[PDB]
RNA sequence: AGUAGAAACAAGGGUGUAUUUUCCCCUCUUU
RNA sequence: GGGGAAAAUA
């Protein structure tokens, strides 16, 4: 029947009918009666609308403003927007359902209906459905019977006769082919939309293959599940199940936990991007010279104020490194600085000459050339990249001393926080005084010095790497502090030569060479300086309390590397402050609600309340709120500095053990299922990271002091 | 006003004085 | 003295000080190379947990498939994927019985969604696998390529716009003997860079024609690309994740809609609720179980995580669950909701990028694709990769490993949660038939399970019964992860409950900082984040003030908008200073203009422009909010709409260049699409506000709109006859142009 | 007239004609989002390192007609772009500051009108009265409250329908306004929005802010109305309670 | 060498899924 | 309606 409609109706009409019928997910080869009905309706609507225009006077004419605007055949959105526009302009009532035509001469919507049964039934049905005495309804029949609203047939007798003869011809064609019976009998359900989604072909066989073992086809499985009822299947299967499949609760008594088993090997060495406790800084007081903000000029002034430079020499060679290259790099830095000092208009930034020493130190031309595999098939000596595990390293005593130093109180302020709005609410005043306490106790902590140092270094490295990708750039490690006298002081820790920084992935690394002044003899703890190559670069005349003492001043020179993510999280190191302060504040609040008053002054000034924070040969030691705040800040800062997968894994797998211990101390009768498995999981994360090893030792001490 | 203090507190080896 | 932060737990309970156990101030672990190793490990582990199943050969894909369902019952505590179909069906029957009408209403809602959903709904997804180019591309690009290829192949059923029509289109495509597609081809030319004087391989990418047989297209359609999850906290070792093609995302979306509908009507499901809602749900469950417990009754809480949750959920059990849920429903609904498990039971995991091989003798390195790993000498890999390849070799076809078992890393989170919740509710008094009983909450894999029994032996029996039932259905409880204590304290997905959920501020540290969108946007985001953290995660007043100070410092440094009255110097400093000496009201300037920061605890919820509006000077206020600021885009009604946004809402410079690569021929398509979309938006004013719908072509709709607008304008009288005639003639020629 | 001529020009081409003919209105959503090239991650880092560059902003070429290339200190503001289709231009924040300190000034600004809700918030805060603070153990109940009061007589769907009717009368669709309050609000907004010079989308968004009601699950203790939830951060604490009375009625 | 860690960078295509919750924003587009 | 950022699990 689709062929007949295609061969009879106009191509425009057939295409429009197909478009209208497909909008609701209808196929035109199987659902053919609806297709023919839509085609006939569209043809009747077009003939009704066509051949009728409005003259400039405003009267109907037959051969310019069209008399009838067509609304049928357009998409739902297009039809509804045209209807809305006409309704808004002409001011007529908005039809509840989508009409077919609009008459401008009388300004009303007209519904065109083509039906096969008697006209009165269809007219009554349509009138009841629309239920509005504002839109005209015109029913046409293939038998030659037409009915209108109030018998008002606006179309001229000639047009109605033409439509009637067209419908009669269509009906005669239907009858001649012996298909008018189905066409007449299918009209009842044409208005109903039935969804079809049948699995056939490849997908049917795929479904047949996705069933439990004892099924052969999807319909069989569907029939089985449809008739499925529950009768003791779970109980029977459980009875058949072996009793060895169980979850035995092993009590977690005070004698159950055991210390973690730290790894064995050579002591772990320092891996920070810069010295923490061994760093020496050359300082200038109240910088008011030329520049005052450019790192190079500040470095120049810092180096100028110190007299006593001597010939550098290797004292602690890097075992795997070419120490002469490090020596020549330091000499080249000194020569470049002198050359710049010679010139008048020193630039904001400097590029170091790509000498051989910098070529080797910065790892230039070390990566094998990358070639697409299509042109690498003929090579017979290919080997997969190594994926060996990290070398185990034992816990060393220097990391504990470094953490102890990081928690110390400093004389000079290290962060000068910005202003905020005026305080009006009482809560605002309480916040202000508590913030004053926290800032006083935190701005004078060495952890804040490390925060500022790392933030500045990472920011400068990122800026240099992105701005200059092909230049070996010199970056002095500059920091700003305020001494106990309140005078701005500019400190220089050394220099960083940044190599090529063509970073594409977040994990790509930039090699650089760090040279840091120090007063720590590398031979006291050589294992701590495995990767460095320490030089004795001067003799510093320190002003001791008793008097003046001459001490050697060394330069720790090493090659390090960092990535875009590492630099990014280095810039965001001030957040560490919050991680402590928040907690500290909570603690204070956690006590204040108990005493119905703010205990900040009591906690900070009188130091009446102390928390167990340190271990001594005498025993566990209690520190005041300030000490706890500094300890938490240092812990967070070291987390930032010594971040690694090992730290994350250890924290994740040890929070469970900490919570179990807390439950045991709460007399909640804690229980475990594979506590040995948990211990193995925790110990798998301790390999070589000094920070992780220190944390594991800390956890062992906590377990020892908490089991009792 | 609040000056931090530590009951646990030569030449400050990290930040010494060297000006002649 | 040796400072020991951990010893602080001696006084403060761990939960109250849990924030210090989270090292969220450091960079999270990242994957450095290919995820092929992790994908192979996951495939091998999934096949090892169910190796006792039945091996078969797919008659379409021709790849081995493992069916462990109804396999031998577990003998030990090791992970097992041998779920029992009858047990799962009984669990779902009891779920329906305990919540009568849940499945019927869920199915009705899902039918409503299916019948009234649009194809473009698939563009919400992130990077998706593309079979046309065999690589990861945005969801919109993937869907556009799929639709273009289908249209070129004659399968134009998706023109309707309904998603179900697109799924029928996928069904039809899966039956074509051969498929013609438009892949990307590469041309390599050796060139000399003028900045380094070194030879490089410039690459040009263009379009070509390719033909795929039935088997190749079927493999690609079922393919799920695999990569490595990055920036994941709390794991020493990484793991692989999967992204499916565009032929699988629609069915998965429908199944997830049904599962979400089911989970909404369940008090034991942790999804889709989250944040405060999930905490309230957990607190309600715990409080109700504690209250209902008799004084003599003993109650114990288990905090539990499941081991290899994704690798032990069989798609066949998802199909069985779907079939049972959709009982007494139209056949089409059952088919559309059951197709997704059908494809997931026959999915193929693409290994990934491949590997990197270095020849030190020749000083060379290369990247082997995953396709060549099946025909490579086994001596080149190291030991562990040698075992992986030797074990996974039987499943390789066209660079993909067949993996029937397993749910592939969170593709059915909601359905898996439904199964877990059914196992949870199987513990009521009417089903245990014993003094002990259990209940609780589950989300994906994690669960909190409270068990009550008269004595310790009853609690032990209840725990054993729950463990065995989970094993029967296919859920494996990770003994090392889980622990049990007396009710009152527990943990659920980083929410620590100790007689009340305790705040964990360490999780929200990364949100702090500068978003880097633009000055005003960054400031607003910062202040709003501080306020929200104050409200929710127990950020103190003073701590909030210090966070505000730090954010202002970082923002000022990032945007070089330091205070005007400051000695500091920078590129922007001179202009800010000149503005500063020009303004009489010094408190009206925005921070981006070097003005003072007036924000405090009181007014963290007020935008800066509105906060500083009153104190702004008339001339500065006009300049800042000028209607004709050039830095923001303008929309034509050559008159243009007046702008309202401040000049600080500029658009930053975005770059998309690829090292040694040109894509002009591919970006011209995007340019043409953008031009056509802009012209349509010009024709239809509401397109930007709400997505338009319709089956008519763009040109047809636009010319029809123009005609109706001209007619209506004439009727209202806004135009005379001449413009009417001109518009009608131009529309008619546009019509004939299109037609011919 | 201009738009139809532009459509004819676009139809004149071949590839554009194919795009316009073979793409349906629905698929316009797919091709609107069609994007090629790389996607940049870590917006924070990119902004952090980009702003140090000379020209990190992109503006329309119109900026060339008002912003001078340099200021009195010879500092370049914008530079001609080579990687653009002649419609954009690189711009420095120096340009933004120059516009803010010497740009054209006008007495008419749409900010107080579009963002009237935020100004109402400011007025409520300004006239509020602050009481004392009680340091007492605070109990928090997690419940669903309203963060945007919206219109009491209008629901979410009713508000959306009203917004669609007011802003886009000719595309409302089959929806019909039923409630009398809906009609009153629609005609009032129509009257207030006559001859407005703002884009229809932005007017729709401000109407959404003023009318639609937004609810979120928050831990509250005490007040529950919108005027209190917005200030919840200031009047509620884990250990302290702050008495407050917003200036609003 | 160094970074780093089950696989890579150390130049010559730049890789980031599903579900849920919260926050912000309103328009990108040619070496 | 859409797009970005943060977190959790998978
Ligand atoms: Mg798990
Ligand atoms: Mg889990």
């Amino acid at each position: 029947m689709e062929d007949f409609v295609r061969q009879c109706f106009n191509p425009m009409i057939v295409e429009l009918a197909e478009k209208a019928m497909k909008e609701y997910g209808e196929d035109p080869k199987i659902e053919t009666n609806k297709f023919a009905s839509i085609c006939t309706h569209l043809e009747v609507c077009f003939m009704y609308s066509d051949f009728h225009f409005i003259d400039e006077r405003g009267e109907s004419t037959i051969i310019l403003k069209h008399r009838f605007e067509i609304i049928e055949g357009r998409d739902r959105t297009m039809a509804w927007t045209v209807v809305n526009s006409i309704c808004n302009t002409t001011g007529v009532e908005k039809p509840k359902f989508l009409p077919d035509l609009y008459d401008y001469k009388e300004n009303r919507f007209i519904e065109i209906g083509v039906t096969r049964r008697e006209v009165h039934i269809y007219y009554l049905e349509k009138a009841n459905k629309i239920k509005s005495e504002k839109t005209h309804i015109h029913i046409f029949s293939f038998t030659g019977e037409e009915m209108a609203t109030k018998a008002d047939y606006t179309l001229d007798e000639e047009s109605r006769a033409r439509i009637k003869t067209r419908l009669f011809t269509i009906r005669q064609e239907m009858a001649s082919r012996g298909l008018w019976d189905s066409f007449r009998q299918s009209e009842r359900g044409e208005e109903t939309i039935e969804e079809r989604f049948e699995i056939t072909g490849t997908m049917r066989r795929l479904a047949d293959q996705s069933l439990p073992p004892n099924f052969s086809s999807l319909e069989n499985f569907r029939a089985y599940v449809d008739g499925f009822e529950p009768n003791g299947c779970i109980e029977g299967k459980l009875s058949q199940m072996s009793k060895e499949v169980n979850a035995r609760i092993e009590p977690f008594l005070r004698t159950t936990p055991r210390p973690l088993r730290l790894p064995d090997g050579p002591p772990c060495s320092q891996r920070s991007k810069f010295l923490l406790m061994d760093a020496l800084k050359l300082s200038i007081e109240d910088p008011s010279h030329e520049g005052e903000g450019i790192p190079l000029y500040d470095a120049i002034k810092c180096m100028k104020t110190f007299f006593g430079w001597k010939e550098p020499n290797i004292i602690k060679p890097h075992e795997k490194g070419i120490n002469p290259n490090y020596l020549l790099t330091w000499k080249q830095v000194l020569a470049e600085l002198q050359d710049i000092k010679n010139e008048e208009k020193i630039p904001r930034t400097k590029n170091m000459k790509k000498t051989s020493q910098l070529k080797w130190a910065l790892g230039e031309n070390m990566a094998p050339e990358k070639v697409d595999f299509e042109d690498c098939k003929d090579v017979n000596d290919l080997k997969q990249y190594d994926s060996d595990e990290p070398e185990p390293r034992s816990l060393a005593c220097w990391i504990q001393s470094e953490f102890n130093k990081a928690c110390e109180l400093t004389d000079s302020s290290w962060v000068e926080l910005d202003e905020i709005g005026e305080d009006v609410a009482p809560i605002e005043h309480i916040a202000s005084m508590r913030r004053n306490y926290f800032t006083a106790e935190v701005s004078h902590c060495r952890a804040t010095e490390y925060i500022m140092k790392g933030v500045y270094i990472n920011t400068a490295l990122l800026n240099a790497s992105c701005a200059a990708m092909d230049d070996f750039q010199l970056i002095p490690m500059i920091s700003k502090c305020i001494t106990k006298e309140g005078r701005r002081k500019t400190n220089l820790y050394g220099f960083i030569i940044k190599g090529r920084s063509h970073l594409r992935n977040d994990t790509d690394v930039v090699n650089f060479v760090s040279m840091e002044f120090s007063l720590t003899d590398p031979r006291l703890e050589p294992h701590k300086w495995e990767k460095y190559c320490v030089l004795e670069i001067g003799d510093m005349l320190l002003r001791t309390a008793v008097g003046q003492v001459s001490r050697p001043m060394f330069l720790y020179v090493r090659t390090n590397g960092t990535s875009k993510i590492k630099m990014k999280w280095g810039m965001e190191m001030r957040r560490c402050l919050l991680q402590s302060l928040q907690q500290i504040e909570s603690m204070i609040e956690a006590e204040s609600s108990v005493k119905e008053k703010d205990l900040t002054k009591e906690f900070f000034e009188n130091k009446s309340e102390t928390w167990p924070i340190g271990e001594s040969p005498k025993g566990v030691e209690e520190g005041s709120i300030g000490k706890v705040c500094r300890t938490l800040l240092a812990k967070s800062v070291f987390n930032s500095l010594y971040a690694s997968p090992q730290l994350e894994g250890f924290s994740a797998e040890s929070r469970k053990l900490l919570l179990i211990v807390q439950a045991l101390r709460d007399n909640l009768e804690p229980g475990t299922f594979d506590l040995e498995g948990l211990y193995e999981a925790i110990e798998e994360c301790l390999i070589n990271d000094p920070w992780v090893l220190l944390n594991a030792s800390w956890f062992n001490s906590f377990l020892t002091h908490a089991l009792r | 006003s609040y000056s931090p203090t530590s009951p646990s507190y030569s030449y400050s080896p990290t930040s010494p004085s060297y000006s002649p | 003295m040796d400072v020991n932060p951990t010893l602080l737990f001696l006084k403060v309970p761990v939960q109250n000080a849990i924030s210090t156990t989270f090292p969220y101030t450091g960079d999270p672990p990242y994957s450095h190379g290919t995820g092929t190793g992790y994908t192979m490990d996951t495939v091998n582990r999934t096949h090892k947990y169910s190796e006792k199943g039945k091996w078969t050969t797919n008659t379409e894909t021709g790849a081995p498939q493992l069916n462990p369902i109804d396999g031998p019952l577990p003998e030990d505590n090791e992970p097992s994927g041998y779920a029992q179909t009858d047990c799962v069906l009984e669990a779902m029957a009891f779920l329906e019985e305990s919540h009568p009408g849940i499945f019927e209403n869920s199915c009705l809602e899902t039918m409503e969604i299916v019948q009234q959903t649009r194809v473009d709904k698939l563009t919400q997804g992130r990077q998706t696998y593309d079979w046309t180019l065999n690589r990861n591309q945005p969801a919109a690009t993937a869907l556009a390529n799929t639709i273009e290829v289908f249209r070129s192949n004659g399968l134009t059923a998706n023109e309707s716009g309904r998603l179900i029509d697109f799924l029928k289109d996928v069904m039809d495509s899966m039956d074509k003997e051969e498929m013609e597609i438009t892949t990307h081809f590469q041309r390599k030319r050796r060139v000399r860079d003028n900045m380094t004087k070194k030879m490089v391989t410039q690459r040009t990418i263009g379009k070509k024609k390719q033909r795929l047989n039935k088997r190749s297209y079927l493999i690609r359609a079922l393919t799920l690309n695999t990569m490595t999850k990055d920036a994941e906290r709390g794991k020493l070792k990484r793991r692989a994740i999967a992204t499916p093609g565009m032929q699988i995302r629609g069915f998965v979306y429908f199944v997830e809609a049904l599962a979400r509908s089911i989970c909404e009507k369940l008090e034991q499901s942790g999804l889709p609720v989250g944040g405060n809602e999930k905490k309230a749900k957990l607190a309600n469950v715990v409080r109700k179980m504690m209250t209902n417990s008799q004084d003599t009754e003993l109650s114990f809480t288990i905090t539990g995580d499941n081991t290899k949750w994704n690798e032990n959920q069989n798609p066949r059990m998802f199909l069985a669950m779907i079939t049972y849920i959709t009982r007494n429903q139209p056949e089409w609904f059952r088919n559309v909701l059951s197709i997704a498990p059908i494809m997931f039971s026959n999915k193929m995991a693409r290994l990934g990028k491949g590997y990197m091989f270095e020849s030190k003798s020749m000083k060379l390195r290369t990247q082997v694709p995953a396709e060549m790993l099946a025909n490579i000498d086994l001596k080149y890999f190291n030991k562990s990769t040698r075992e992986k390849i030797e074990k996974i070799r039987p499943l390789l076809i066209d660079g993909t490993a067949s993996l029937s078992p397993g749910m592939m890393m969170g593709m059915f989170n909601m359905l898996s949660t439904v199964l877990g919740v059914s196992i949870l509710n199987l513990g009521q008094k009417k089903y245990t038939k014993t003094t002990y009983w259990w209940d609780g909450l589950q989300s994906s894999d994690d669960f909190a399970l409270i068990v009550n029994a008269p004595n310790h032996e009853g609690i032990q029996a209840g725990v054993d019964r729950f463990y065995r039932t989970c094993k029967l259905v296919g859920i494996n409880m990770s003994k090392k992860k889980s622990y049990i204590n007396r009710t009152g304290t527990f943990e659920f997905t980083s929410f620590f409950y100790r007689y009340g959920f305790v705040a964990n501020f360490s999780m929200e540290l990364p949100s702090f900082g500068v978003s880097g969108i633009n000055e005003s946007a960054d400031m607003s985001v910062g202040v709003t984040v501080i306020k929200n953290n104050m409200i929710n995660n127990d950020l103190g007043p003073a701590t909030a003030q210090m966070a505000l100070q730090l954010f202002i410092k970082d923002y000022r440094y990032t945007y070089r908008c330091h205070r005007g009255d400051t000695q500091i110097q920078t590129r922007r400093a001179f202009e800010l200073g000149k503005l500063w000496e020009q303004t009489r009201s010094k408190a009206g300037l925005l921070v981006s203009d070097g003005g003072p920061n007036l924000y405090n605890i009181r007014n963290l919820h007020i935008p800066e422009v509105c906060l500083k509006w009153e104190l702004m000077d008339e001339d500065y206020q006009g300049r800042l909010c000028n209607p004709m600021n050039p830095f923001v885009s303008h929309k034509e009604i050559s008159m243009e709409y007046d702008a309202v946004a401040t000049t600080h809402s500029w658009i930053p410079k975005r770059n998309r260049s690829i090292l040694n690569t040109s894509q002009r021929g591919i970006l011209e398509d995007e340019q043409m699409y953008q031009k056509c979309c802009n012209l349509f938006e010009k024709f239809f004013p509401s397109s930007s506000y709400r997505r338009p719908v319709g089956i008519s072509s763009m040109v047809e709709a636009m010319v029809s709109r123009a005609r109706i607008d001209a007619r209506i304008d004439f009727e209202s009288g806004r135009i005379k006859k001449e413009e009417f005639a001109e518009i009608m003639k131009i529309c008619s020629t546009i019509e004939e142009l299109r037609r011919q | 007239m201009e738009r139809i001529k532009e459509l004819r020009d676009l139809m004149s081409q071949s590839r554009t004609r194919e795009i316009l003919t073979k793409t349906t209105v629905d698929h316009m959503a797919i091709i609107k989002k069609y994007t090629s090239g790389r996607q940049e991650k870590n917006p924070a880092l990119r902004m952090k390192w980009m702003m140090a560059m000379k020209y990190p902003i992109t503006a329309d070429k119109r900026i060339m007609e008002m912003i001078p290339e340099r200021n009195e200190q010879r500092q370049t503001l914008w530079s001609k772009t080579n990687d653009a289709g002649s419609d954009r231009v690189m711009v420095s924040p120096l340009a933004v500051t120059w516009w803010n300190r010497n740009g054209p000034t006008t007495s008419t600004v749409h900010y107080p009108k579009v963002y009237k809700t935020y100004f109402e918030k400011v007025e409520r805060l300004k006239h509020g009265t602050f009481g004392p603070v009680h340091f007492r153990n605070q109990v928090k109940i997690r419940r669903r409250v309203d963060i945007n009061p919206g219109h009491a007589d209008l629901s979410a769907k009713e508000a959306q329908d009203v917004i669609m009717e007011v802003v886009f009368p000719n595309e409302v669709g089959a929806r019909i306004l039923t409630s009398e309050s809906q009609l009153t609000i629609t005609k009032e907004k129509k009257k207030e929005l006559q001859d407005c010079k703002i884009a229809p989308l932005m007017v729709a968004y401000m109407l959404e802010r003023e009318l639609v009601r937004k609810t979120r699950f928050l831990p509250v203790a005490g007040g529950t109305s919108s005027v209190y939830i917005e200030v919840l951060h200031l009047t509620q604490g884990t250990c302290w309670e702050q008495m407050y009375t917003p200036g609003g009625e």
